[PDB]
């Protein structure tokens, strides 16, 4: 309704004013504001939190149906280590605002690509491996993301990738000729980068159930395939909205962006994950099996993945405990990491 | 005075960021004192501004009396004109000499009580004629309940683009009419006397017919005075390019006004920076009737108009830095369309300049844009439903 | 003893990026104060600047 009404009262008043009402949070930094979500960092008893505030300038909009899906998506991903779902969704935080609260993570992958220290070749692979493991742990859990992009693929300070901002609310299918859905829901970073699987763009003749029909597993494999291409190019996007719809119609191909990738094995992986035909895209788990040793060192599956999971656990290994544990395990680690 | 006092009257800032609100209050206390510490001729300005304030306050009280809904438009107009000539209790007819807020050089002696009437719209914009000291009548529109800050900004930026192109000697004959928010819900706008193109086509049927009725001459290519059509060509090019860069959204002919001298101008800016209530709006305000005034794409006027468009565009790219810097400072300025997406606002304007295109490629881009925007007649269809909605509101 | 919003605590959350801080001091060295009056960018760096 916010798209059609466009009325000013809540939006002009937005962001810092919302926090004056809620108790447990203090505004800290507006991370970004868009027509859709007013996203601000907040301080909280547990640490930094990201709050996405939605202004309900339409009282007839049945947000309760989105609220239900948010709690259900949270319960599924509650045990996916590389997946950080929205942990809270308060319908009644303010007279006309709804708020989505989740952990704030040290860096988003888009920033991390450029902040120092630069991700070594082995680290880019470790992140790509976790991107596949994040979508995998979501897919096996029975949840699809729907908007995987480097801005939603977070990275802690210790390279633990956390896929975030699951897009249950964003439309599954978008009209090819009307950018008004893409711009409001998907282009929140305004980079024009489009990682939406091409089979999600449909003729107006196909069209409200199209807005909320279930996401197909192969729609995320495409998104993750583009995130890895961007990561390995160091910010060069695989497709913009003009280039993707042209790619969907077979009139465009990212040859120049893919040739930019140094690792021939990742360019092969990405060329598969971003293949236009959705049936020709394997499950994320099949790319993990296929790339074992071929692109992701065997160490990642046997030791790094199960060892690092120790720190992703909520039970707080504080900075002192993490050091003491690695020191205890140092002999075991050198053995497992140096033959 | 008016800019800072808007912030002091901004009851939203008074609650959402009182520290900034009190800063403006101290800016006004400082200015109040800095004038008192000035020269004799400067101290008079302090008393003149105090007079302006109470003058506008009394004007607001009169409109608050009209707003009481004590009767139909007849009784409202009667109360309005009766109060204006109440030389005892309001004396707005012949108040002491004050510089007019909207344009201080045009000093005013009072409102002519016979001429004040509200237009037929839910905002009740009151037409006002000001009894200038020079004896002339100055036409102004007073508005109530409308936060002119968005128009104020979007006009004070086209005035700069008009000025900048005048520095390049490309006087496109824009009308940067002045607007001034006296408060968050009160202000004045320069009443440029003109007929909306929606009413032109309802009366004369066409822009060329209207020009033939008020500026005919056999010397021009279509029977329109060459000096009037050349003004129209340049005025159309100026508003086309400037509404494209400013992303002005609405396109209703009810808000595109045409002057008898051919200066076309746009008066609705409630929707800017790319947003329009109508989905998939055309890229620019280039409605077909605007081109019909030039006699279509085959006429000499269209060839010249295209040249003026790409030239006006190419020379604004020369001053993109200046225009952008004037938005970054506005990012927090409470303007409705800026407050939707403050950090994106400047990125939206920067997009329009296509700074990555070389100058020859920028011409070709603008050329392609205008050659395509003529065919986006969807807005001309959807606007017929908006008129149907207005029919229930009249 | 408990948490419900911050599932994955990060100990370096709001700490200064010491690696970036190290790169500041080396890349933007002030000690070139006397050399930079003489030394100036050449053909390939002129275009770039
Ligand atoms: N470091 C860090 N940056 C964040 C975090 N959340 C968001 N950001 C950044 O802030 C921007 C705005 O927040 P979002 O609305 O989530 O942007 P987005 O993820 O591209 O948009 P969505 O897909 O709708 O969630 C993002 O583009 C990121 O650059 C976070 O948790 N940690
Ligand atoms: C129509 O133009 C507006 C449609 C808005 C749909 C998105 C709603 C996002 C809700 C998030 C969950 C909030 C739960 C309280």
């Amino acid at each position: 309704g916010n798209q059609l009404a466009g009325i000013a009262p809540s939006q002009i008043l937005s962001v810092e004013s919302y926090f004056s009402d809620i108790h447990d949070f203090e505004y800290d930094k507006s991370l970004g504001s868009t027509r859709f979500f007013k996203v601000a960092r907040a301080k909280h008893r547990e640490g930094l939190v990201v709050v996405k505030v939605f202004a309900i300038q339409d009282p007839t909009l049945p947000l309760t149906s989105y609220k239900q899906e948010l709690e259900e998506l949270k319960i599924r991903l509650n045990s996916a280590q590389n997946c950080l779902p929205f942990q809270k969704a308060s319908e009644k935080a303010s007279e006309k605002a709804a708020m989505l609260f989740r952990q704030y993570v040290r860096d988003n992958l888009y920033d991390r690509i450029s902040t120092r220290p630069f991700l070594n070749n082995i680290e880019k692979r470790w992140i790509a491996f976790q991107i596949l493991t994040a979508v995998d742990q979501a897919h096996k859990s029975g949840v699809r993301h729907g908007d995987i992009k480097t801005e939603n693929v977070m990275v802690t300070s210790w390279n633990w990738v956390l896929l975030t901002d699951f897009a249950s609310f964003k439309p599954t299918y978008l009209p090819e000729d009307n950018p008004a859905d893409f711009n409001y829901f998907f282009d929140t970073s305004r980079r024009r980068t489009c990682y939406i699987a091409p089979e999600r763009f449909v003729d107006g003749g196909m069209f409200n159930q199209r807005t909320r029909g279930e996401l197909k597993r192969a729609m995320d494999i495409f998104s993750a395939g583009c995130v890895i291409a961007e990561l390995f190019t160091e910010g060069v996007p695989l497709f913009d909205l003009s280039q993707l719809l042209a790619y969907r119609n077979g009139h465009f191909f990212p040859e120049q962006v893919l040739n930019k990738i140094e690792d021939h094995s990742i360019r092969e992986l990405v060329t598969q994950m971003i293949h236009r035909e959705p049936d020709k895209r394997l499950e994320a788990e099949d790319y993990l099996k296929q790339q074992r040793g071929n692109a992701f060192p065997e160490i990642f599956y046997t030791f790094l993945q199960p060892y690092m999971a120790q720190f992703a656990k909520e039970t707080f290994l504080s900075a002192d405990e993490r050091i003491l544990v690695i020191r205890k395990d140092l002999g075991n680690i050198i053995h497992n990491l140096c033959g | 005075y008016w800019y800072v006092i808007v912030e002091c009257e901004d009851q939203d800032t008074q609650q959402r960021d009182p520290k900034t609100h009190e800063m403006y209050l101290n800016v006004m206390r400082r200015f109040s004192q800095a004038l008192l510490k000035g020269d004799k001729s400067v101290r008079v300005m302090r008393s003149l501004l105090a007079a302006q304030q109470t003058f506008v306050d009394r004007l607001v009280h009169l409109m608050k009396a009209v707003q009481r809904e004590s009767g139909n438009r007849k009784k409202k107009n009667e109360r309005l004109q009766a109060l204006l000539g109440d030389n005892e209790k309001m004396n707005l007819s012949d108040v002491e000499l004050i510089p007019l807020p909207l344009e201080p050089q045009v000093k005013i002696r009072g409102i002519i009580p016979e001429t004040a009437t509200l237009f037929k719209s839910a905002l009740m914009p009151a037409q006002l004629f000001f009894k200038t000291e020079d004896g002339g009548k100055y036409p102004v529109i007073f508005k109530h309940g409308d936060d002119l800050r968005q128009d104020q900004l979007i006009l004070q930026i086209i005035s700069l683009m008009d000025k900048l192109l005048r520095k390049e000697n490309l006087d496109l004959k824009l009308t940067p009419y002045k607007v001034l928010a006296t408060s968050t819900k009160h202000g004045f706008m320069q009443f440029i006397q003109s007929v909306p193109v929606a009413e032109v086509l309802d009366t004369e049927g066409s822009i060329q017919n209207f020009f033939r009725k008020y500026a005919p001459s056999e010397n021009g290519p279509n029977g329109i005075s060459a000096e009037v059509m050349d003004t129209y060509v340049k005025s159309c090019a100026g508003y086309c390019v400037i509404t494209y860069i400013l992303g002005v959204g609405d396109r209703h002919l009810d808000n595109l006004l045409l002057t008898k001298t051919g200066k076309l101008f746009h008066i609705d800016f409630g929707y800017i920076l790319g947003r329009d209530p109508k989905p998939l709006p055309p890229p620019m305000k280039l409605n077909k009737e605007m081109v019909e005034g030039m006699g279509g794409t085959q006429s000499e006027q269209y060839q010249e108009f295209r040249k003026q468009c790409y030239t006006a565009f190419l020379h604004l790219r020369r001053y993109s830095n200046l225009i952008l810097n004037l938005f970054s400072l506005m990012v927090d300025a409470n303007i409705p369309d800026i407050a939707l997406e403050p950090d994106k606002t400047v990125k939206k304007v920067q997009d329009k300049f296509r700074l990555d295109l070389s100058d020859e490629e920028a011409v070709h881009y603008m050329q392609s844009l205008i050659d395509e925007s003529v065919h986006a007649l969807f807005a001309a269809v959807v606007e017929q439903i908006h008129k149907f909605a207005q029919y229930w509101r009249k | 003893t408990s948490f419900e919003l911050v599932k994955v605590p990060d100990p370096q959350m709001s700490m200064e990026n010491l690696v970036e801080s190290k790169h500041h001091k080396l890349a933007r060295s002030l000690r070139s104060g006397p050399s930079d009056h003489d030394l100036k960018p050449n053909a390939a760096t002129r275009d770039q600047l």
